[PDB]
Order: structure tokens, then C-alpha cells, then sequence
């Protein structure tokens, strides 16, 4: 299960930039 | 010492008379040479640098040229031993200073590592090196090179 | 006992330092042999070495053991051949900075550098200038910044404060004889300086490279395939391939911008196809099995990035025939523009970034050769001027301006004496002690000075 | 030697066409573009092979269920069941395929590998037939200059 | 072509002065002359 979760896990780190 | 055909009859007889011959007809050439060549080397180096200074600071002098004709026999031994550091000494005066170069110093300089480091230094100094720090980094490179040279010498 | 083992460990360390490159090449050959005998595997979910009449299965294990051992020998010889030199450079830089700039005194370093912050716990230790062939740097800096700041406020962060007080006190009639107890020198050795030394070593790139080497060599025992990563040592360790690899690693950023632009253009083509070419992405096998379609943005983007880039003829050769009405011309534009913009002018950029780098390195080499062959390194007069006396320039660079002669002169000045220098020697020594270097011939020589 | 062997077999007279290059210097301006570098070419062939060997061992360790070049079905052949065979398959097909190696292998639709094999194939393409043939082509173009 | 343009610009700004256009070699007779010339005598900022 890696065709779809990679981009989601890559963007889940930029939530710390979305909050600021 | 007579088969090399370098010492004439007088020189041969002098070196035989200068032998220890302490009733045993045997000589310890180690101490012999370390006594008769070690200070001779230094004093000959001093006379050679004196003559080189005189030749370079008094040309067109036949009265000195005829002296150089008899002095090259000992002046040639110290050719890879005298340096020419052309420094700026007194105001607007290019002074040629001389000094002694040890045999180990001229031995540890021809190693491939130091030569390759010097080549890389020249490369990355000609390409991206500045003008305000060219001598500053040349002296820093010189210090690094001599430190690594002592390190390779004490091993 | 202690002397006979120290005089032996010193010889062993000298052997390991003298034979660093030899053991390096030997480890390289051992890795070559391991990877060549790795060419004899088979499968039986089970990897089996059944391809010969023995003598190949145990030799792989013994060669892996020997390779790890010789790699350990390399990691202990590097620490004895190259680490003193890098710590000498570090100490030299930090000491000059302190003495001539007042780094940790008046111009405290910022947070954008780790060297300026990691060289802080070494200025306050006892044996700070361990490899600088002098220890009178602290003396210089208090004498330079003793009156302009707190005389004790300087020695509080440069160490030896209580030590200097005790030394000034012991100058009177109070001095004992220090004893020496065997097997109890751990307190004598400086632990903070050694911690800083290891912190500097663990930052040295060339040491981390060997550490990664050790990691892969150790993992090679848990699995006999990490010995393939040791072939990268023929490039990252030996500089025999730099002329070739310096063509790809010279540009750098330009390549990442190219991969960051090609992907955007392919994404534009992908969204255009998703919006206008539904009835084309029909990679069905045997008929009536629709798959690899454009029913998903990520799937279509992956299909593009995987097939249209590597297809060699754009993307119009892996898709249906554009015979449908209202699209016969739009899809022609789409495919031919993809071809001309993706695999024609975006691979040309990469190929020019690789072809121009060869020219750039060659031009750098020729410029270096010309500047060393047309000018002098010290005075920088020129080659043409010296070619008035028969064979003048090479004699000039071998007798008058030999870099080796300057190196021997600096060593002679440092190692001769202090009160026995002549006028010129003392003059040059005072400038070298003050670090100005106007005694180097700037634009004049003994030949330009006279006739 | 070749002219004499031409009598024992009437095909060694083809080696005499090399005399238009090695004897007459009319082709030196062109052939001096390949024979000028020299060592650089052998280092390139000595580096490309190492990179292809790395890709081969990676495939042998992670892509068993892909090298299935069967004809007519249920005839497994040209697989990765041998290191030398897989290395030869790579060196013979993936280099000359013109589109990397991902066009001569199965579709990377399998789970846990859908992304790893994408990286494998696209990196092989970008590192083998893009920046290792560019080196050879620049060694040939720079020599003219 | 772009690389050659950049090198020509860098050479003309590093070998000549923008205002007088004498040359870099002439000013390199006093120790470290050209940069002092372009920072004190012919600074574009000073003219502005
Ligand atoms: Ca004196
Ligand atoms: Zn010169
Ligand atoms: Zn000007």
C-alpha cells in the first residue's frame, strides 16, 4: 500500500507551515 | 681513493697523512667524516653564499671573474642548497636574502602528496582565489604544507 | 614495560599511516573479489550458492571477514595519518581568529555556523594549542585585550585563571615536586579537549565517509549484498574518475531546477489530457478490459511520467489513434507539442548541462596552466618579459621564485633561533609575526630592479 | 599476414579496408575525435558497468516477480534466477532499449513495489542512457573542438 | 553564449573601470590597488 499514501504523507509534514 | 682519479698526488698524500693510523692502520671513517666534513660543509656553505652574493652584486669584474674561475669547483656543490628569496626590505629595495636548505627539507618536498596538494592549490587559487588574500592563503597553505611535512618526516 | 609497549605502538601506528593508500587499494581489491564472487548466486525465497564444486561458499565468508578487518585497519590508520593535520588547521584558524579579531571576545559568532560555535569549548581548555608548534596565543590575546577589557574577565573564559593565579603565587618560595603514578594518568589527560577532538573528527567529511564504509561492511555480514556499495569507493575515494564525474556534479542546482520544470510541464500536459482526452487512455489487453486510464489524476500523472518521457517518440505512440472528431487536430497539437517540449528541449537542457561541463573543466585547466606558465605566482610579472635572456622564465621559477625555497625559508626562520637572526631575517620575522606579507615581491624583481 | 590468410579463406580481404584509415591519413581529422581521449572512454565503460551491476543486484534482491520474459505463456525464461544471467540481460537489453529498462519488463503494478520499481526504472533511465551516454557523446564532441 | 556573456561582463568589470576604463593591470602596481580604486575613487555609489 504505497501508490497513494506517499503524497499524503509528504504533504502531512507541511501542516506546520499551514498553521503558521 | 686513488681509483676515482679525483685526488691528485698531493691530495692523496695529504689524505693519507691526515689518517688516524693509531698503531693499528685502521680508521673509523664515520667519525673521520663527521669530524672533517660536518663543519667543512657549513663553512663552505658560508663561503659559497658570500661568493654568490659578490657575483650577483658585482658583475663585469674580471678581477672577480678570475676568482670565480678557481671557485666554481666548490661553488657547484652548494647549488641545490642556496635559495633566492627576493624580498622587499629597505624602502624600494629588492633584497636577495639567502639561507640554508636541509637535505631532509629538499627530500620531503618531492613527495607525490605535497606536489599534488600544491597543484590543487595553484588550481583552485588561479580559478576562484581572490586578490586581497592571495598571499594570505599562500602563507596559510605554506604553513599547512610544512606541518604535514614534519608529520611525514617524524614517521 | 610501558616504554617497550609505547615504542611498539608508535611503530605500529607509523606503519598504518605509511601504508594508508596501500591498505586502501587492498580493501578495494578485496571488495572487487567479493562482488565478483557475488556473481554466482541462484534461487531455491531462499538464496543459494550452488554453482561450482565447492570452494566458493566458505571463501565468501572468510573474504567478508577479511574485508571488515582491513576496513577497521583503514579506520584506525586514517586517525593516525590525516586527523592531526585537520586538527592543526582547526587550531590555527581558531587561534588566529581569537588573536587578530577577538572572536569569542568582541565579535561573538552567530548561529549560521557550527564551527564558530563548536570551537568554543576548546579555547577554555588547558592544552588548547596542541598542534600549533607554540602555546603563546593566550599570552598574546590577554596582552592585546587585557586593558581594553577585564583582565580577569578574559582569563575566566580562556581558562587557566586559577592556574595563572597559582603560578604567580608559586613564583615565591612555594613549589613542590609533582609525583607520577602509573595506571593513574586518566585524570592527567584532558577529557574536554579529547571530546572536542572527537567532535571535530565526527564532522570531518572524509571520516564520515569511512564510517559509512564501516557500516556497509558490517551489514555485509548480515546480508552478502551490501558489499556492492563498496564499488562506490572507486569514485568517492580515489580521484581517478573526477574528470568524468565533475561533468555531472559541476552544475548541481541547474539539474534540480530542470527536474523541477520538466515535471511541471508534464503535469500541465497531464491535466490537459484529463480534461480533453478521456476516450484515448484505453490500454486494454485482449479487449473489454479498461485499465491504465485517466480516471485518476495521480494515475494519469504517473502514466505520463513513466511512459511518455521514456517512449523516445513522445506520448502519441503509446495512446490510441487520434482519429476522433473535434479532437483530430487538438490531440495532434497535444502530442507533437509534448514531443517537442519534453523529450527534445528538456532533455537537450540536461545534455547541454553535461556537455558544457567538460568544456568548463577543460577551460579551467587551461587557464590554470596558462597563468602558471605565463606569469609568476609570487611577483606576477609575465612570461614574455623573462624571455629576453635565453631560457629565462624557467630559471626564474627554479632559482629566484621557487615556492619550495620560500617554504624552506619560512621553516628556517621558525626553527633557527630568535636572537641569531640577521637584519633581513629579523625584518621578515617581524612581518610574519604580524602577518602582513608586504615582504613578498609585489610587482618587482631583481631583474626589473637593475640591468 | 591477412593477405596470406586471404588465400586459405576469401574473407580476410575485408580487413584490408582498414588500410584506408591506418595507412592513409585522410580520415585522421575524423578518427582523432574518438582516439584523442582514450583512457576517458575506458573509465566510462568501467563506470557504466559498475552502475549497471548495482541496478542488477538491486533487481535481483527486490524484483523477482518481474523478469518473466515468457513466450506463449507458462514458459519462464530470461529470469533473474542467476546473477550472471541477470547482469547479461541488463547489459544487453536495458542499455540498448532507448527507453531505459522499464519498457522490457512487466508492468510495475504489484503492491509494496509500485513506487520502488518506478524509482528503479526512472533512475536507471536517467543515470544509464542519459548521463552515461552523454559523457561518451561529449568526449566525442569536445575532441573536434 | 550566455556563459560567454557572463564571463565577458565579469572580465570587463574586473579588468577595467566602469568610469575611466584604464585597466586592471595598471592599477596593480600599488599593493591591492584596483579594489581600493573601485571602492574609494571610482565608486558608482559615490557618484550617485
Ligand atoms: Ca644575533
Ligand atoms: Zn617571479
Ligand atoms: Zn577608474
Amino acid at each position: 500500500m504505497t501508490v497513494k499514501d506517499m503524497v499524503l504523507a509528504f504533504f502531512s509534514s507541511y501542516w506546520s507551515v499551514f498553521v503558521t | 681513493m686513488e681509483s676515482h682519479k679525483h685526488y691528485t698526488q698531493s691530495e692523496t698524500e695529504f689524505l693519507l697523512s691526515c689518517a688516524e693510523t693509531d698503531e693499528n692502520e685502521t680508521l673509523d671513517y664515520e667519525e673521520f667524516v663527521k669530524r672533517f666534513h660536518e663543519p667543512a660543509k657549513d663553512i663552505g656553505f658560508n663561503v659559497a653564499v658570500l661568493l654568490t652574493n659578490l657575483s650577483e652584486h658585482m658583475p663585469n669584474d674580471t678581477r672577480l671573474q678570475t676568482f670565480l674561475e678557481l671557485a666554481e669547483s666548490v661553488l657547484n656543490y652548494f647549488q641545490p642548497f642556496l635559495g633566492r628569496i627576493e624580498i622587499m626590505g629597505s624602502a624600494k629595495r629588492i633584497e636577495r636574502v639567502y639561507f640554508e636548505i636541509s637535505e631532509s627539507s629538499r627530500t620531503q618536498w618531492e613527495k607525490p602528496q605535497v606536489k599534488e596538494s600544491k597543484r590543487q592549490f595553484i588550481f583552485d587559487v588561479v580559478n576562484e582565489g581572490g586578490e586581497k588574500e592571495k598571499m594570505e592563503l599562500f602563507v596559510n597553505f605554506c604553513e599547512d604544507t610544512i606541518f604535514e611535512m614534519q608529520l611525514a618526516a617524524q614517521i | 614495560f610501558w616504554k617497550k609497549i609505547i615504542a611498539y605502538q608508535q611503530k605500529l601506528l607509523n606503519y598504518f599511516a605509511r601504508n594508508f593508500y596501500n591498505m586502501r587499494m587492498l580493501a578495494l581489491f578485496v571488495a572487487f573479489a567479493i562482488n565478483f564472487i557475488l556473481l554466482f548466486y541462484k534461487v531455491s525465497v531462499h538464496y543459494v550458492l550452488e554453482e561450482s564444486s565447492g570452494y566458493m561458499e566458505p571463501t565468501l565468508r572468510i573474504l567478508a571477514i577479511l574485508h571488515t578487518i582491513i576496513s577497521f585497519f583503514c579506520i584506525i590508520g586514517y586517525y593516525c595519518l590525516a586527523v592531526p593535520l585537520v586538527i592543526f588547521k582547526r587550531e590555527k584558524e581558531v587561534a588566529r581568529k581569537l588573536e587578530f579579531d577577538g572572536l569569542y571576545i568582541t565579535e561573538q559568532p552567530s548561529e549560521d555556523d557550527i564551527k564558530g560555535q563548536w570551537d568554543r569549548l576548546v579555547i577554555n581548555t588547558q592544552s588548547f594549542p596542541n598542534n600549533y608548534w607554540d602555546k603563546f596565543v593566550k599570552r598574546k590575546v590577554m596582552d592585546k585585550y587585557g586593558e581594553f577589557y577585564g583582565r580577569d574577565r578574559i582569563s575566566e573564559l580562556l581558562g587557566m585563571d586559577k592556574a595563572a593565579l597559582d603560578f604567580s603565587d608559586a613564583r615565591e618560595k612555594k613549589k613542590p615536586k609533582k609525583d607520577s603514578s602509573l595506571s593513574a594518568v586518566l585524570n592527567s589527560i584532558d577529557v574536554k579537549y579529547q571530546m572536542w577532538k572527537l567532535g571535530v573528527v565526527f564532522t570531518d567529511n572524509s571520516f564520515l565517509y569511512l564510517a559509512w564504509y564501516m557500516t556497509m561492511s558490517v551489514l555485509g555480514h548480515y546480508n552478502n549484498f551490501f558489499f556492492a556499495a563498496h564499488l562506490l569507493d572507486i569514485a568517492m575515494g580515489f580521484k581517478t574518475l573526477r574528470t568524468i564525474l565533475s561533468s555531472v556534479t559541476h552544475n548541481g542546482k541547474q539539474l534540480v531546477l530542470t527536474v523541477g520544470l520538466l515535471a511541471v510541464v508534464v503535469y500541465l500536459y497531464t491535466v490537459v489530457a484529463f480534461n480533453f482526452f478521456r476516450k484515448f487512455y484505453n490500454k486494454s489487453e485482449d479487449g473489454d478490459t479498461p485499465d491504465m486510464k485517466c480516471d485518476d489524476m495521480l494515475t494519469c500523472y504517473m502514466f505520463h511520467m513513466y511512459v511518455g518521457v521514456r517512449a523516445g517518440g513522445g506520448i502519441g505512440d503509446e495512446i490510441e489513434d487520434p482519429a476522433g472528431d473535434e479532437y483530430e487536430i487538438y490531440r495532434i497539437i497535444f502530442d507533437i507539442t509534448f514531443f517537442f517540449f519534453v523529450i527534445v528541449i528538456l532533455l537537450a537542457i540536461i545534455q547541454g548541462l553535461i556537455i558544457d561541463a567538460f568544456g568548463e573543466l577543460r577551460d579551467q585547466q587551461e587557464q590554470v596552466k596558462e597563468d602558471m606558465e605565463t606569469k609568476c605566482f609570487i611577483c606576477g610579472i609575465g612570461n614574455d618579459y623573462f624571455d629576453t635572456v635565453p631560457h629565462g622564465f624557467e630559471t626564474h621559477t627554479l632559482q629566484e621564485h621557487n615556492l619550495a625555497n620560500y617554504l624552506f625559508f619560512l621553516m628556517y626562520l621558525i626553527n633557527k633561533d630568535e636572537t641569531e637572526h640577521t637584519g633581513q631575517e629579523s625584518y621578515v620575522w617581524k612581518m610574519y609575526q604580524e602577518r602582513c606579507w608586504e615582504f613578498f615581491p609585489a610587482g618587482d624583481c631583481f631583474r626589473k630592479q637593475y640591468e
